[PDB]
């Protein structure tokens, strides 16, 4: 059997979401992170920083019945 | 395509009991009183049955 | 049986607090309600519905451990499978012994 092992594991500040103008942001798939200096949404087996935008994250609600959110900003391409 | 594929398997087989006083000394007294003292192997093949 | 309460406690230990991950490999810690949010997405509804209604869910919880500790302190014939091993344990040793 030839697997798959991750390894060499770094411990990052994690968010559950992010309000943005009164909007709750959901990830779609993966995680919001912080590094130290900025927040990034990456996925769960393997580290890669993504830019968090509209494409990556939904809206739902507004921000005063999620625990722990946080202000960050959504980068629109457009 | 659509395929359909049938596939047979068993579930359950024919429940049986024995009477081990008909088998062994079938309506004679003398072999029943004889069998008597050999109760318990009657009764465990019962309970294994059941 | 202290062995085996040990293993249990692990068990749950890291579950509760590593998740899935100390099956794969080495455990990876998160939070509870993340991995909550994990296993509601996998099952095909989205996380806003967990991170939206946690008191519920929480509370739901707790009242369903409440019910099944409820449960097992009246006497009844749930475990009535452990029974038969040991019953048909000492009949088996009985019979020889009758035999
Ligand atoms: C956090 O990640 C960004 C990604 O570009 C990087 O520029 C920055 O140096 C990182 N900060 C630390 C403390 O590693
Ligand atoms: C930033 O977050 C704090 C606490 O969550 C909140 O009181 C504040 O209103 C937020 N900022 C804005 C501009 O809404």
């Amino acid at each position: 059997h030839v697997t798959y092992v991750p390894s060499q594991e770094r411990n990052f500040t994690t968010a559950p979401a992010i309000c943005h103008e009164g909007k709750a942001y959901f990830p779609r798939e993966g995680v919001f992170v912080f590094n130290g200096t900025s927040w990034f949404i990456t996925q769960r087996n393997f580290f890669s920083p993504q830019i968090i935008t509209t494409d990556n994250t939904f809206v739902s609600g507004n921000c005063d019945v999620v625990i722990g959110i946080i202000n960050n900003t959504v980068y629109d391409p457009l | 395509s659509i395929s359909i594929t049938t596939e047979v398997m068993p579930v359950s087989m024919a429940k049986t009991s024995v009477d081990c006083n008909m088998y062994i000394c079938g309506d004679s007294t003398e072999c029943a009183n004889l069998l008597l003292q050999y109760g318990s192997f009657c009764t465990q093949l019962n309970r294994a049955l059941s | 049986d202290d062995m085996i309460a040990a293993y249990t406690a692990a068990l749950v230990s890291g579950t509760a607090t590593a998740g899935w991950t100390f099956g794969a490999g080495a455990a990876l810690q998160i939070p509870f309600a993340m991995q909550m949010a994990y296993r509601f997405n996998g099952i095909g509804v989205t996380q806003n519905v967990l991170y939206e209604n946690q008191k519920q869910i929480a509370n739901q919880f707790n009242k369903a451990i409440s019910q099944i500790q409820e449960s097992l302190t009246t006497t009844s014939t749930a475990l009535g499978k452990l029974q038969d091993v040991v019953n048909q344990n000492a009949q088996a040793l009985n019979t020889l012994v009758k035999q």
